């Protein structure tokens, strides 16, 4: 970024990436609970 | 302001610290020419002289003939103070010492808390539903029966594109936008071709808003040329599109009706098949949510306004009823403007 | 003129002896004003809106009303100078040293030769031309048939009556006058 900056463990891809995921893995989770009704 | 004494040896950066002589004159003056000629050059589409073909392309090119004028006239005044466009000297962060391109999610100088990381959802709830309402509604004003556009529209698509645009871009430290109302209503109005009164098809395609978009991004490289562009000139503009944008407006129109006596009426269906203070009762009731809604603008509480804006569909749906007949809420909302 | 310092120590009677700020571009705003309100109050008068014998009343007093608008908009505008009308005083001579109400067929001053009481003719000639044309062809003007006037004209009372009272304001030191077309 610019001047001083706290220092994390995760760099911003390896935070962005671990948050995509999450996201992706939540959506998933909500699709196939709908899949699981409306079926059954 | 208009003094009779000014202060001549005045500071002038970045901006006027005090009055100026003849600079509140002239934008008046620079906004109404700016506007006087776009009206005029648009009647001068709709008009009977000069070789029509010509006439119809002076007409299309009729706000960037009127700014080439008014910005001139600016131009040939140079004792007088205008206020100019100002674009930012590069394409750098607004403040270089707070933030860079990349923001960190965890913080920048401080760690962002786990509760917040939860949290956002709720003021990230307040923007979905603003955004959505305002690029839907845009969609669907442009998008009406009535404009006749065949190409189609994606109500799915563009909001997914806008909102996921907008939420990249918070990532990297910029705004998330919105499908505006006025700008698009004047864009779709640009790109519509008359007939021989009555709109004959619109220019729908991906390379105006494109390029518009293009050279909003390399306006800042176009400081020489957007430095001797006057706000009055724009202003001007903006008073044009604002007046422009009520054609195709039935509420306006019946606003109109309002103060027009019931035999001058035209021969629509929500005139003929209505009575005229029914009508007007209609026109009563959207005039009194049109006060509600600019009364919520004015208070600090005025992101509730998509809220009080979405219960004018349960008014429609069921109060309207209670009141109005099944005829009368046809011919008077109608989709494609149908005789029932 | 538009300039970027003024003085703001201006003289003021009797009229400004120097440029003043937002005089030339306040009254191109207030003329244009009055033009706008004017032809926006023409339309109006023909137009469909209102009940129509307001909108025929309200129309009638059009420029009145774009008069008075621009006026009380120039009387609340008080710091900035605009030019007024300027009326005489009173009802005496523009120049009470050189001549009174009824002036001498034979000279005020010096003795009027008897060459130029012949010689008045041609001048006579010409005011009577140019009177006479102007005059007329008004008449011509305002009297068409397609102006839907059904009491008449007259062109022999009228260019009677304007040349006889020119010449009898003459001998009173006045201007002779002629039936103005605008
Ligand atoms: C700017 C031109 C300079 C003048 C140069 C002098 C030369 C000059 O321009 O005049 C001759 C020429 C005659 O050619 P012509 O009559 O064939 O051209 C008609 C003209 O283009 C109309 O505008 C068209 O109607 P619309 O509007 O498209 O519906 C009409 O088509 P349509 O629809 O009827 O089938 C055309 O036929 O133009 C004029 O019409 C007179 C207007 C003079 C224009 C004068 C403007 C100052
Ligand atoms: C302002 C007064 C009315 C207020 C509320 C309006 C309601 C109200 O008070 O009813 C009176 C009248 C309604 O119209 P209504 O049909 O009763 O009366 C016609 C109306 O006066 C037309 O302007 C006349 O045209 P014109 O003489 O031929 O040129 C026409 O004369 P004619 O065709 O028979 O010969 C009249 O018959 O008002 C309006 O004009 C409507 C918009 C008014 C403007 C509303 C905005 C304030
Ligand atoms: C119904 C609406 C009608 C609109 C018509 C507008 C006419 C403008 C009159 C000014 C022309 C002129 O001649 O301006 C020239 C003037 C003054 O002349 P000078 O040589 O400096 O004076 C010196 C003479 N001395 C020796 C007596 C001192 O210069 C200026 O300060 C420039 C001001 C121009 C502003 C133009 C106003 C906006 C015009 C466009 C509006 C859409």
């Amino acid at each position: 970024g610019e001047r001083v900056q706290l220092a994390h463990h995760f760099s911003e891809p390896e935070i962005t990436l671990i948050i995509f995921g999450v996201m992706a893995g939540v959506i998933g989770t909500i699709l196939l609970i709908s899949y699981g009704i409306r079926r059954l | 302001p208009l003094q009779k004494t000014y202060n001549y040896n005045v500071l002038m950066v970045p901006k006027p610290q005090g009055p100026l002589p003849n600079t509140a004159l002239l934008s008046l003056v620079l906004m109404a020419g700016t506007f006087f000629f776009a009206m005029m050059l648009r009647k001068f589409k709709n008009s009977s002289y000069f070789p029509g073909k010509l006439r119809r392309v002076i007409g299309d090119f009729g706000v960037p003939i009127s700014i080439l004028i008014m910005v001139l006239v600016d131009f040939f005044i140079q004792d007088t103070y205008t206020q100019k466009l100002s674009v930012p000297d590069g394409f750098k962060v607004s403040n270089s010492s707070a933030r860079g391109w990349v923001i960190h999610p965890l913080g920048l100088r401080s760690e962002f808390p786990i509760w917040m990381m939860f949290a956002s959802a709720l003021p990230a709830l307040l923007v979905f539903i603003l955004i959505f309402l305002e690029s839907q509604i845009t969609t669907l004003i442009v998008s009406k029966p009535e404009r006749k556009m065949v190409k189609g529209s994606g109500f799915h698509l563009d909001l997914l594109l806008v909102v996921g645009m907008g939420g990249v871009a918070a990532l990297f430290g910029m705004p998330w936008l919105s499908a505006t109302t006025v700008r698009s209503v004047t864009h779709a109005n640009a790109l519509t071709v008359m007939g021989k009164a009555q709109i004959q098809e619109v220019k729908e395609q991906r390379i105006s808003g494109l390029l518009v978009a293009v050279l909003v991004g390399l306006s800042i490289l176009m400081e020489p040329i957007l430095s001797r562009i006057p706000l009055a000139v724009l202003f001007g503009i903006f008073l044009y599109m604002g007046v422009t944008s009520l054609s195709g407006i039935q509420l306006f129109d019946r606003i109109l009706l309002l103060f027009k006596p019931p035999k001058y009426h035209p021969d629509v269906p929500y005139v003929k098949r209505v009575k005229t203070w029914r009508m007007h009762l209609f026109t009563g009731i959207q005039i009194i949510c049109l006060a509600v809604l600019w009364v919520v603008k004015s208070t600090p509480a005025s992101l509730a306004l998509p809220f009080v804006l979405i219960l004018t569909v349960p008014l429609r749906r069921v109060l309207l009823p209670l009141i109005f007949r099944n005829v009368e809420l046809q011919c008077l909302d109608a989709d494609d403007a149908k005789a029932t």
